[PDB]
Formats: C-alpha cells, structure tokens, sequence
C-alpha cells in the first residue's frame, strides 16, 4: 500500500505592484505655488 | 507696455498649466496601471485559491472516506 | 457509520474591477498640447 | 485689437482648462470607485478566507482526534 | 498516545483601506463651473 | 479700463486654477497612499496564505502517512 503526496498550487508568484507618483504630486504643488509669480500687477 | 506684461504673464501661466496637465496625465496613467495590475493580481489570487480549496476539499473528503472505512 | 461531506465556502464570486480612464488621460494630454494654440502673440 | 486677441486667447485657454478639470474630476472619480471596489473585494476575500480556514482547522482537528482514537 | 492541535496562521488583521477624495472631485467640478465667471467680456 | 478687467479676470482664473491644482495633488496623494496600502495588504495576504497552505500541506501529508501506516 502507498499514499500520494498532495502538492498544492503555489501562489507565491502573485504580487501587487506599488505606485510612485510623488514626482507628479510635487510638480503639481510646485506649479500651484509658482502660479503666484504669474499674477498680473499692472 | 501693460499689454506686453499681460501677454507674458499669460504665456507663463499657460506653460505652467501645461506642465501641470502633463503631470496629472502621467500620474493618472501610473495609477491606472498599478490599479489594474493589482486587480489582475487579486483575480489570479482568487482563481488559484479556488483551485487550492477544491484540492483541499477533495483530499479531505477522501481522508474522511478512508476513516469511515476504517471505523 | 457515516461521514459528512465537508463543503467549503465558495469564493469564486469575489472579483476585482478594472479602471478605464484612458479617455481622460488622452483628453488631458490633448489639452496640454492644444494650449499652445492659446498663447498670445501680440 | 490686441485687447480682443488677449480676451479671445484667454477665453479659449479657460475653456480648455475647464475641459481638463472635468476630465481630471471624472478620472479621479473612476479611480476612487475602482479602488474602493477592490478594497471591498479584498476585505470580503479576507473574511471568506478566515471562515474557510476556520472550517479547515475544525475538520483537521477532528480528523486528528479520530486518528488518535484509532491509533 | 496524543495528537497536537493544528493552529493555522490568523489573517483577520489584513485589511484594505478605502479612499475618500469626494471633496477634491467636488472642488474640481466646482472650479470648472466657476471658471465661467472668469471669462473676459470686453 | 479693459486692461484692469483683463488683469482681474486673469488673477481670478489663476487663483481658481491654483485651488484646482492643490485639490488634484491632494487627491493623487490620497489615491497613492490607499493604493500602496492595499498593495501591501495583498502582499501580506499572499505571504500569510503561503504559510498557511504550507502548514495545511504538511498536516495533510502527515495524515495521509498515518492512514497509510494504519491501512
């Protein structure tokens, strides 16, 4: 008599990426601050 | 002279707003890519887990049947 | 003697939606390109 | 004449910026909806998996107890 | 003879946060509507 | 007089666009934080599930070996 080995499906390869948009947020805030230098003072 | 000042300030503001719009588009694209990748990851996880739980279910019913035969 | 059947909870219904904002990204890039046609040339 | 040109260019730019802001708002709304749906999906998955692992734990302890009684 | 108790790792602590940016979307739409009050009418 | 009107409308529009850019930056920051938190949650879930499935595999092979010894 014998018994087989139960091999379960591997899920370690499933990975979730991370987003890095801090450059774009910093640029948006920088432009929002720099638009004060574009105000018209007649 | 005031017209040239108005035009220069307007052109500067339009350039900065173009930069801001390009940054917003790039950020939205990166967010879309990452959200879709995590969605595919979760779906793959659910599929693989369904397979694994089916396998565990089959093995457990087999073990229960063996125990029933023994006892 | 008998043994019951172990029914495990089904999780196949769990689904993750996908986002489709390519129209909005394309519109943003199109406006960023078209704002050159709004520059003042006195 | 230059004033009319400035006004026309400014109105065109403001219209385009309004379009861009509407597009950004729509994109952010869609991203919020999808991120929240995937969050609810992950939470439902964790809850269902907790239930399933509790069931597997109970069944496995029962099988171990049966084996202990047999041997 | 004895048999140990199989304690499986707890995963109940894993939680996914939710985002609330409805204030920002509402502000963006409000500004897109209010920019009509900034149009130049010579 | 028309120059003052142009300047006032331009300054108002630039202020509103600054508000819109700040709102977009805040929204993108919140979306980034939540997407990254859900990504870490999914990764932690995959790691813990790998551990749990390894444990279940070991226990099931042990139970199968015990049954083989019995029968």
């Amino acid at each position: 008599h014998t018994s087989p080995d139960v091999d379960l499906g591997d899920i370690s390869g499933i990975n979730a990426s991370v987003v890095n948009i801090q450059k774009e947020i910093d640029r948006l805030n920088e432009v929002a601050k720099n638009l004060n230098e574009s105000l018209i003072d007649l | 002279e005031n017209q040239k000042l108005i035009a220069n300030q307007f052109n500067s503001a339009i350039g900065k707003i173009q930069d801001s719009l390009s940054s917003t588009a790039s950020a939205l694209g990166k967010l879309q890519d990452v959200v879709n990748q995590n969605a595919q990851a979760l779906n793959t996880l659910v599929k693989q887990l369904s397979s694994n739980f089916g396998a565990i279910s089959s093995v457990l019913n087999d073990i229960l049947s063996r125990l029933d035969k023994v006892e």
